[PDB]
């Protein structure tokens, strides 16, 4: 029921810095947030550390 | 003993466990277990070596 948007056409190349202004901030994480990725990610990395394995060993 | 989750991984091993990952030490003890095993003629005393390390060849 909405309108169909009209042709894609943002601009091409802004400026990093601008997109890094709103970008860094709202990337934020609470202490325990930042925990629980930290654990999942190491075990993970973990596990790749463990086969035969792909392109980049060879 | 009866070891504690969470604890801060300190020592030589500690150190390359924080850096590896504790599955990469587990396999790197493997390997130096074959060098260990293969590479050298060891015993508590030199009878227990020897004995070992024996062959009519």
């Amino acid at each position: 029921m909405p309108n169909i948007p009209p042709p894609f056409t943002a601009p091409y190349a802004p400026d990093d810095a601008e997109i890094a202004a709103r970008l860094l901030p709202a990337s934020h994480l609470s202490p325990p947030q930042e925990a629980r990725i930290h654990r999942t990610a190491t075990r993970l990395i973990e596990a790749i550390r463990k086969r035969l394995g792909g392109v980049e060993d060879m | 003993r009866v070891i504690q989750p969470g604890e801060t991984p300190d020592g030589t091993i500690g150190r390359l466990v924080k850096r590896l990952g504790a599955p990469a030490v587990r396999t790197a003890t493997r390997q130096a277990m074959r060098l260990m095993g293969n590479h050298f003629v060891l015993g508590e005393t030199i009878e227990q070596a020897l004995e070992r390390g024996k062959p009519g060849q």
